[PDB]
């Protein structure tokens, strides 16, 4: 919000030099001119014979502009032989990516061309190079002894870098391993120390970097983009890396331990195509102390309104926790064809609230496809969604769209001020623009009158307009400002009060001063510091009795400020700004003098009482509960009264009731903060004496894990009363958890059995099919569904093996489902491939790990009938039914407080037999 | 494929002096030449590439001369780590051809050679066999011409030949040459001699065992 | 700091199949060529082909096709070359060298030496050889004592049991195509002479045997 | 009587129509100092007024152009009108609802388009191999079942520049098939080939003229081909009125979008087609792969049916991708492409089979709501399409437009078409908020009386600071007696408790949330029903707690989606049959299934039952125990007659069964056949 967009820094490169595609802060050790630095990965070069080599460009933002551009390599292409080139520089795009740290600057051509050394082949290797003390270095890390598209010959190596906090830069190329992709860090001291000219690809001592992987790997595109942090454990930087192709182009971000090339976490897109992987940033987003990952996938398409969908752009968060496992939050574009997510930039914390912040760039969106860059600022939380800012294109197209925000820079203070600034490249336009913050200002203003209470009878003060017995009191408003960084010495401040609130439409004003006769008041007002709260009072008094139509309302008294922004100061000029939210105006009540005696002041008895219904926790899983409430003042009237009602800090408020009518439809708030987790209700500032209220308030909650027993609330009312200003603390019971029903059902596919089967015989070596007969399925599922689960539970089946001396039903094989194991008896598999009640049994018990919310165990017993069984039997063909039977018992309820309730049931399933 | 020849094999000099060491392809191998040099227990360090170039740690000393055939490493003022082995190499083409390496030779003034016998003795005296060991120790310029001699006859199959790597500290060379014989073959002669040809003096150096006793 | 160590000495009866290893420390192993060397005793150094690790590519010198079967494990930054059928003129100094850009290896390994023998291991005498002539052993002397029978390979011949080093000469062993033929010669101060203390102390270490000869007699 | 419109402001006549459309006004003087004012409706008529100017509007949805839905698309005349009526004009009171129809027909022998758009790359030289005579036996079969077809052609491999393609090191720069000693072309990014045609024999032509080349990166430039085919339709020709399939073959990945990036691309697609003179498409060098999105909204644009024709290692790819592209089909072809004809054929049954609405350039004041009518008389509510459609068959849907107020002034056009059809219907929607005596007079200042002054319906609203019928009252230091029975008859309330009651009218007061409302300002802006505590869900507007919902929302808190697309399953069906669709949400009804869509059925009954009930239905005309009606269960496939079963080893299950008036039919059952199912029917009733 504090960036200026008044007046920005613009830089421009040649026309179709792709001016902007990089951009980062240059800060050196030794001079106090600060630079940028500029990618312009096609402009043409004073190389010979090298065609839009590419190069970078330094720019001085402060006093003499425009840029110089930094000569790293002012030769050509060697010669492995006589007209025979080594290396091709031509289309190399130098330039494509930039990043400095300290007095180091590093440059990279990802589109480097490199014959080979022995072959012909020329190959995209990719290269870098690295300047610092006076001394430029080459670096070409793919530049390898083992060249190919199976090797790094299509590595294209510095497609993406990035410093670690220590001396080790991190580079990643996209095309290494077929397209696999490949990271590797190298020590910039042994990048510089070792490099000998004369050796083509150079031995460094301590370089990590992955290996071929399987090759289902191909074409996923590792180290398009680079990000460094600390995740595992502790100490120094581990690497953060876009794979965008990977998983059948779903895209995912690896991270590769500092020490060892070993792999901690692994994020994934979510849907193909996303480019999930794009961008990648790590930052501190909290102020947690744990880096935070961010995603950046440009492509996503959400779902709007009607359920069509939407290429928007998203950007994942990934807040960094202790235990190892993040917590990640989704951010989507607010545009179609924005590409939301394209860059994500880190700038710290630009306001210095104490929370590091950022910007993400949507360089298509806005209009005119000009690009916006939105900035959100961190929080305690973590990153507030709603952006603080939006930043908007400047130059709208010529050939390309310019691609505002396509590249960004940020978290290095360009100028003086204690602020980060940032800059945005649009190389679409061939441009760069630096845009500063200005220093953030936190006001604290002071109100208070006199006394507290409204009589015509109250006259103290006289007049000089008339013979005055007159009500007057006296108002003193303050001002205290401050904030860190550059700040301009004595700050202006134009303020403005007026006394009503309930009136200045027109009509009838409720209050005048004892000297300007007026409702409205100025003050040019002066502060200055971090100190020194100034202060101006004014006695300001009454109407008196007869012409006043008066009221029962308080008359708000509402006091606002602004700064001035013709007084101040800079080199060219920045305009301070105020506080994001730090409230501009601030509201005051007395009361009136009436009841409470002949006094003005009495002490009210503040009673409250609740009812609950019936009060049965989900074990918190959408549990609905709403909660009768009777509040009533048994003294006289109570001054501002509010109720606060005190709630456990997991759970939250789902309205006012709205449905007996014996309850209130009024008047609702909600307060997080100051560590509030009470809910607040305004009862209005004159409250009367032997009224009472009955209020519904409806909620809904989770109470996350083992604080089951019981649910309590502490609900209170409270005043501005000189005595007993506040109700006693009202305790609310609330019966802990609940049961549910569980139930299992069973059936079997073929329900029938039909008559004599074709192409049937009988032996008693008869192997398979034709003799065992058709397959009979029997599925049977036990399931859990209700707002409570089995910790433990049993399961008996039993199973009609055999009528009589003949096995009816011969089990061929059994299956699983879900966290249950199972044992049988009277062994199934046999040479290869009432009804069972108080007779022989084919029963298996299982035991159950867990069936929780909602889940469920089946079990799928897939049987032939044996024709030995089949054969008539005395008797002709007649009707039997096959049952089985499955039963259950719940075991081991979750909380010992509480009813906890037995659960008892059990099934049967058939089968029919006839002719 | 294209071999490569050093033709001195064997460059003595002192410390300070100027060592130039030639060698030739026997194809134009275009430039690509490594200049390999192995101390006397082995362990080889490369000191040049590509014709000329220094490799790392290797000193300004050694000058890198050479293009087509014609080869030449050029080593600067002398010093003492600098007395070994070193081969070319040709890298340019397959199958990597090196050269037979110019061993160089520490220079001190000539020395005659001691030369003492060694008839069997106890142990050696009887194995059912017997051996007589003939020891030349400590002289400059290595190469000496040995034989031994029995009531003026020359012998070959029974003996051994051995030398030893230029001594550092006192710089000389030294030899052994291990006679063998059976019971027949050593009693069936009265007296041998050791004779020694050198390049010290021109009457060669006879040491003489006879055989006596009583 | 590049270390190439390699694997030890490798006696092995003819025909048999030995391997050598040698492991690449300080660089990035998958990511260069490894060239492998042989030297012959006493002669030049033969290049038996290199072998790039990663892809596993190995081209071999012909002159040595279907005798050097080279392997990489990149897990371990470790070349092997194994020799299949080993005959005696495969006995040498074998190198693992690590290959830099144009036509040269850098850095090189310490060296294997394969010795293909036969037959078994024998323990070494240490003949005392005195003069037995001359005039009075003129100043100074010169004794020792030879060995051969001597199949351990390495050992180590002494004086004074290492007090007495200076004037030391012991010569390298000659294959009798068994076991090996050595003689170690000495020229201490006939201002000692016989009486001084005057051992040899051949120690050979296939027997952890340690035998003391000195010389009174001749 | 009385009971709403008093109760909120009136004050205009206007005030009382934004009130709503149910209430009514009078103007002029009708009835002075006579009986209530608005109050609703017919009683208001009954007391004086509705002679002349008592203005109640009703919503209306006349009906602009209905041509009858053709028949024969065959002959001539472009006539077409596939959508029932073309255009209707409906003119909306303001917060007022109207309802109207649309019929959809698919016309039997429409004229159908395709452009076989083949991956070129060295695996499919089989497949043109196995080409060749497909252009003239896809005629004679397209012959069968439309008259007029034109056929044309166009290939691809990748872009021919940086990694994507070799970047020459040898010889093979002309010849990318050196080492194989294979001649073969360079690699080209797009190569259109055959203008579409009626004439078949060219297409033949040309297509035995073509030659294979080979790729470097596995996946390839078809988006851009793709693209290509959709957004140029001189150079392709696609017919005006036709059915338009593009059909896409190819055997292995491809190049998404931002790809393009490694090789130094780095502009984005801009949908705009770059296929020229020479027929190579000139931005494969410079332009990226177009996104998934814009594809989408060309396709859907250009009016073109994708059929992406894949190998089946890499089919469940593209069968995502085609999710990700809705409307896209995908099928199977063999690896020689030996199968794309019939392919072909049956995805064209396939698509002619369904018909989707789209609304385009819906005004975000307004909301509409579906039913549609399509299997007999059956009605499937919330739904904007209908699939399984025999070709020739008409269905219908029924619309409800509701507007939110009575928004800005102008007249807004906005379609509504179905998904791949030419035909649309434009619904133009005229807002209708204005009082009869709106252009009829001019405040003037002192018109009405002699102060501050206002004239309308011959009533006057006085102006900044004053009230009553005569303008007076300035200062309210005029009338402090009258306030009398503000908000009830003698009662306790003054008026709502926010503000001062004023010359018997009450000025209203509140905090500084703005806004409020009301004659009593008996309502805010900002207490209403909350879900999570954002607004309404955050996904409505409040006024005077009533919650207003936004664009395809309902319920109390505006918590409840109007997505009926969230309920699908199986290609169609909703909840499966299996449950209702409640809130974007599948509320089971009872098979004991469970799952979002219910497909998850881990006990489930038997398929003998429905199926038993199903033959008897077509074979037997029905008959069990409940449901007296004709028909309407459909099955599986095409059910033909054998004698006898068989172990076939292929994925069979026979299935006996018994029902009502005692039959025993005995059936084998066979799915997974070429992406359909087969259904053995016994001959003759038997029992
Ligand atoms: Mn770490
Ligand atoms: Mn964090
Ligand atoms: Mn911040
Ligand atoms: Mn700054
Ligand atoms: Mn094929």
């Amino acid at each position: 919000f504090n960036l200026d967009v008044d007046s920005p820094a613009e830089y421009s490169g040649p026309e179709g030099s792709y001016f902007g595609f990089a951009v980062d802060f240059f800060v050196p050790s030794a001079s106090s001119r600060m630079f940028l630095l500029v990618g312009a990965p096609k402009a043409n070069t004073t190389q010979p014979g090298i065609v839009e080599g590419g190069q970078v460009l330094k720019c001085d933002w402060s006093s003499t502009r425009r840029c110089q551009p930094i000569e790293f390599d002012a030769t050509g292409n060697r010669d492995y032989a006589k007209d025979d080139p080594l290396e091709f520089k031509s289309h190399q795009w130098f330039g494509a990516s930039v990043r400095s740290k300290q007095d180091k600057i590093l440059a990279c051509a990802p589109l480097y061309h490199w014959r080979t050394e022995m072959k012909q082949e020329r190959e995209p290797v990719g290269t870098c190079f690295l300047q610092d003390g006076t001394k430029t270095v080459e670096y070409a890390p793919c530049r390898s002894q083992d060249i190919d598209a199976d090797g790094q010959g299509f590595c294209q190596g510095g497609f993406s870098i990035d410093f670690t906090k220590a001396d080790r830069v991190l580079l990643g190329g996209p095309g290494s391993f077929y397209w696999q992709g490949q990271l590797i860090s190298d020590q910039v001291a042994e990048i510089v120390s070792k490099y000998d000219p004369n050796v083509y690809s150079i031995k460094y001592n301590n370089q990590l970097a992955t290996r071929t992987a399987q090759a289902i790997f191909d074409d996923s595109y590792l180290g398009y983009s680079v990000a460094v942090g600390d995740f595992n454990g502790d100490g120094i930087d581990d690497f953060v890396s876009g794979v965008p192709r990977a998983a059948r182009t779903l895209g995912m971000v690896y991270i590769y331990d500092g020490k060892n090339m070993s792999s901690l976490y692994n994020f994934t897109g979510e849907q193909m195509a996303a480019y999930f992987g794009f961008s990648v940033a790590a930052t501190d987003i909290n102020g947690d102390d744990y880096a935070d990952v961010f995603i950046g996938a440009p492509l996503f398409m959400d779902r709007g309104s009607d359920g069509k969908l939407q290429e928007v752009g998203q950007v994942s968060v990934s807040l960094q926790r202790a235990s190892g496992d993040f917590q990640t939050t989704k951010l989507n574009g607010f545009e179609v064809f924005a590409r939301f997510g394209s860059a994500i930039a880190p700038l710290g914390d630009l306001d210095q609230d104490g929370f590091n912040d950022i910007a993400i760039a949507a360089p298509y969106g806005g209009e005119d496809k000009k690009g916006i860059v939105y900035i959100f600022n961190g929080r305690s939380t973590g990153l507030n969604a709603v952006p603080s800012q939006i930043l908007e294109g400047q130059w709208a197209a010529r050939s390309m769209p310019p691609s505002f925000g396509y590249s960004m820079k940020g978290a290095t203070d360009i100028d003086k001020n204690g602020y980060p600034d940032l800059i945005v490249g649009a190389f679409g336009v061939d441009r760069a623009i630096l845009y500063r913050a200005r220093p953030v200002i936190t006001v604290n203003a002071g109100l208070e009158v006199y006394p507290s209470i409204l009589n015509q009878d109250n006259k103290t003060c006289s007049l000089p307009g008339t013979a005055l017995k007159v009500s007057c009191f006296n108002v003193r408003f303050c001002l205290k400002a401050d904030g860190k960084g550059v700040l301009p010495r004595k700050l202006n401040f134009q303020v403005e009060l007026l006394l009503d609130k309930l009136k200045q439409k027109g009509a009838i004003r409720r209050a005048l001063f004892l000297y300007s006769r007026s409702p409205s008041h100025s003050k040019n007002m002066t502060i200055s510091r971090g100190g020194l709260m100034q202060c101006e009072e004014l006695i300001a008094y009454l109407r008196d009795e007869s012409e006043f139509r008066d009221k029962l309302t308080p008359i708000t008294i509402f006091m606002e400020y602004r700064l001035d922004y013709r007084t101040a100061a800079d080199t060219t000029g920045l305009q301070p700004i105020l506080n994001q939210f730090t409230p501009a105006n601030i509201s005051r009540q007395a009361h009136i003098l009436l009841d409470c005696g002949e006094d003005n002041v009495c002490k009210p008895k503040l009673e409250v009482s609740v009812d609950s219904d019936q009060k049965k926790i989900y074990i918190g899983d959408d549990n609905p509960l709403t909660l009768i409430v009777k509040a009533q003042n048994q003294g006289e009237g109570a001054y501002e009264a509010e109720l606060i009602v005190s709630i456990p800090l997991q759970a939250d408020f789902i309205g006012v009731v709205r449905n007996n009518e014996a309850l209130a439809r009024l008047s609702c708030a909600f307060k997080t903060e100051n560590q509030t987790r009470q809910v607040v209700c305004d009862l209005g500032n004159p409250m009367k004496a032997g009224t009472q209220l009955l209020a519904g308030l409806r909620f809904s909650v989770h109470q996350q894990s083992e604080m089951d027993t019981s649910v309590k609330f502490d609900l209170q009312i409270q005043s501005s009363n000189l005595f007993d200003k506040v109700s006693p603390v009202v305790s609310h019971k609330v019966d802990l958890a609940v049961l549910a029903a569980v139930e299992i059902r069973g059936v079997s596919s073929p329900d029938h059995v039909f008559l004599p089967i074709p192409n049937w015989e009988h032996k008693e070596n008869p192997e398979t099919e034709e003799d065992v007969g058709p397959v009979v399925q029997h599925i049977y599922e036990l399931r859990n569904n209700g707002p409570s689960s089995f910790s433990k539970a049993m399961l008996h089946l039993q199973w009609p093996y055999k009528y009589n001396n003949n096995t009816l039903l011969y089990i061929l094989h059994y299956d699983i489902d879900g966290p249950m194991n199972c044992t049988s008896d009277m062994e199934i598999n046999p040479l290869r491939i009432l009804g069972c009640g108080v007779a022989q049994c084919l029963k298996i018990v299982c035991q159950v790990g867990r069936l929780d919310r909602g889940k469920s165990a089946i079990l799928y017993v897939k049987s032939l009938l044996w024709t030995e069984t089949f054969m008539n039997k005395e008797n002709q063909n007649h009707s039997y039914s096959l049952k089985s039977s499955a039963s259950f018992n719940v075991i081991e309820f979750p909380y010992k407080n509480l009813p906890i309730e037995d659960i008892t049931n059990s099934t049967l399933v058939t089968t029919n037999v006839t002719w | 494929d294209i071999q490569m020849t050093q033709t001195t094999s064997s460059l003595s000099a002192s410390l300070g002096d100027r060592v130039i060491i030639s060698c030739r392809a026997s194809q134009d191998i275009s430039n690509y030449l490594s200049w390999y040099q192995q101390k006397p227990d082995g362990t080889v360090k490369l000191l040049i590439f590509y014709t000329s170039k220094l490799h790392s740690g290797v000193p300004s000393r050694f000058s890198g001369s050479g293009s087509g055939t014609d080869y030449s490493l050029t080593i600067s003022n002398l010093d003492q780590e600098d007395i070994a082995t070193y081969f070319c190499q040709q890298g340019n083409t397959f199958p990597y051809t090196f050269g037979g390496g110019t061993k160089v030779e520490m220079r001190r003034a000539d020395a005659a050679p001691t030369v003492s016998i060694f008839p069997p003795s106890s142990e050696q005296l009887t194995s059912g066999g017997a051996s007589v060991v003939c020891f030349l120790n400590n002289f400059y310029p290595k190469d000496i011409n040995v034989k031994w001699k029995i009531d003026g006859s020359e012998r070959q199959n029974g003996v051994l030949n051995s030398w030893t790597d230029q001594d550092s500290k006192d710089s000389t060379y030294s030899m052994s040459s291990t006679l063998t014989l059976t019971k027949d073959e050593y009693e069936r002669h009265n007296s041998y001699t050791c004779e020694a040809t050198h390049k010290t003096s021109t009457s060669p150096i006879v040491k003489s065992f006879n055989r006596n006793e009583c | 700091q590049v270390q190439l160590q390699q694997s030890g000495a490798e006696l092995a009866e003819p025909g048999a199949s030995v391997k050598m290893s040698c492991k690449a420390s300080g660089y990035t192993f998958s990511s260069f060529w490894m060239h492998w060397v042989k030297q012959r005793p006493g002669q030049g150094l033969e290049w038996i082909g290199y072998i790039n690790p990663r892809s596993g590519y190995t081209e071999c010198n012909e002159i040595f096709r279907d005798k050097a079967t080279m392997t990489a494990d990149t897990s371990s930054s470790t070349a092997y070359m194994q020799l299949s059928g080993l005959t005696s003129e495969d006995s040498a100094v074998y190198y693992c060298a690590s290959f830099l850009g144009r036509g040269a290896m850098d850095y090189w390994g310490q060296g294997t030496s394969v010795t293909v023998s036969s037959a078994k291991t024998t323990a070494p005498s240490v003949y005392p050889l005195a003069p037995v002539c001359g005039d009075t052993t003129g100043s100074s002397v010169t004794l020792g004592c030879l060995v051969k029978g001597y199949f351990p390979e390495p050992v180590t011949l002494t004086w004074n049991s290492g007090s007495l080093s200076a004037g030391v000469h012991t010569f390298p062993a000659v294959l009798q195509s068994d076991l090996y033929t050595l003689s170690s010669s000495v020229t201490v101060t006939s201002s000692t002479w016989p009486s001084q203390s005057i051992t040899c102390n051949v120690a050979h270490p296939a027997s952890s045997t340690k035998v003391d000869k000195k010389i009174e007699p001749r | 009587g009385p009971n709403i419109c008093t109760t909120r402001g009136v004050s205009s006549c206007q005030q009382c129509l934004a009130v709503s459309p149910m209430c009514a006004w009078c103007s002029d003087e009708a009835l002075p100092l006579g009986s209530p004012r608005c109050d609703l409706k017919e009683n208001l008529l009954k007391d004086n007024c509705a002679p002349e100017s008592i203005e109640f509007p009703v919503s209306e949805a006349r009906v602009l152009e209905d041509r009858p839905l053709s028949d024969k698309g065959s002959g001539d005349s472009s006539q077409v009108t596939q959508v029932s009526p073309q255009r209707i004009a409906l003119r909306l009171r303001p917060d007022d609802s109207k309802n109207f129809s649309i019929q959809v027909r698919q016309v039997e022998d429409y004229p159908v388009d395709i452009y076989y758009l083949m991956d070129l790359s060295y695996s499919m030289k089989d497949d043109l191999w196995s080409i060749q005579n497909l252009g003239t036996k896809l005629a004679t079969q397209m012959r069968k079942l439309t008259s007029n077809l034109r056929i044309g052609f166009g290939a691809f491999v990748d872009k021919p520049v940086s990694p994507y393609m070799y970047i020459s090191p040898p010889e093979a720069l002309e010849n990318p098939c050196y080492d194989m000693k294979t001649t073969c072309l360079p690699m080209f990014g797009y190569k259109h080939v055959l203008t579409l045609t009626d004439q078949v024999t060219r297409f033949n032509e040309e297509v035995k003229k073509q030659s294979v080349s080979r790729n470097r990166d596995a996946p390839e430039g078809g988006f851009d081909a793709i693209m290509q085919a959709t957004v140029c339709d001189e150079k392709i020709g696609w017919r005006n009125d036709a059915s338009h399939l593009l059909v896409f073959t190819t055997d292995a990945k491809t190049h998404i979008a931002l790809d393009g990036r490694l090789a130094g691309i780095v502009q984005p697609n801009d949908g705009q087609c770059h296929v020229g003179s020479d027929n190579h498409y000139s931005a494969s060098t410079t332009m990226d792969y177009p996104s998934l999105g814009l594809m989408t909204e060309k396709l859907s644009q250009k009016n073109i049916n994708l059929i992406f024709a894949v190998t089946e290692n890499v089919v469940n790819l593209y069968q995502n991708y085609s999710e990700l592209i809705p409307g896209t089909t995908v099928g199977v072809l063999s690896m020689d492409s030996s199968n794309v004809l019939q392919l072909i054929v049956d995805a064209y049954g396939k698509i002619r089979s369904k018909v989707e609405l789209e609304v385009r350039d819906l005004p975000e004041e307004l909301s509409l709501s579906f039913n549609a009518t399509c299997l007999n008389n059956e009605v499937i509510p919330g739904l904007k399409s209908c699939m399984g459609l025999k070709i020739g068959d008409t269905v219908s849907f029924s619309i409800e437009a509701k507007v939110r107020g009575c928004p800005q002034e102008k007249e807004k056009s906005f379609t509504i078409k179905p998904v791949g059809f030419k035909d649309s219907l434009i619904v133009q929607v005229t807002f209708d908020c204005d009082c009869a005596c709106q252009a009829q007079a001019e405040p003037n200042s002192h018109r009405c009386n002699n102060g501050n002054g206002t004239f309308e319906c011959g009533v006057c609203r006085c102006g900044p600071g004053w009230l009553g019928s005569q303008c007076e009252c300035s200062e309210e230091d005029y009338r402090p007696s009258q306030q009398d029975e503000c908000s009830p008859r003698e009662g306790q309330p003054v008026c709502s408790q926010r503000g001062e009651c004023l010359c018997g009218q009450c000025v209203c007061h509140s905090s500084d949330f703005g806004k409020i409302t009301g004659k009593y300002c008996e309502c805010d802006d900002f207490s209403c029903v909350r879900y999570k505590g954002e607004m309404c869900s955050g996904h409505g507007q409040c006024s005077c707690g009533d919650c207003l919902c936004d664009s395809d929302w309902t319920g109390y808190y505006c918590n409840c989606t109007t997505r009926t697309d969230t309920c699908m399953s199986s290609n169609g069906l909703l909840c499966s049959g299996r449950g209702k669709c409640e809130c974007g949400s599948c509320v089971c009804i009872q098979p004991g299934s469970y799952g979002d869509t219910c497909e998850k059925c881990p006990t489930c009954p038997d398929a003998c039952t429905f199926k038993k009930e199903c033959v008897e239905c077509k074979k037997f005309d029905r008959g069990a125990l409940h449901d007296e009606n004709t028909c309407n269960r459909y099955c599986r496939d095409e059910i033909e007659s054998v004698k006898e079963l068989k172990d076939t080893g292929k994925d069979a299950v026979n299935c006996t069964y018994k029902n009502e008036d005692d039959c025993v039919v005995r059936f084998q059952y066979y799915e997974d056949s070429s992406g359909k199912s087969i259904l053995y029917v016994v001959e003759e009733p038997e029992c």
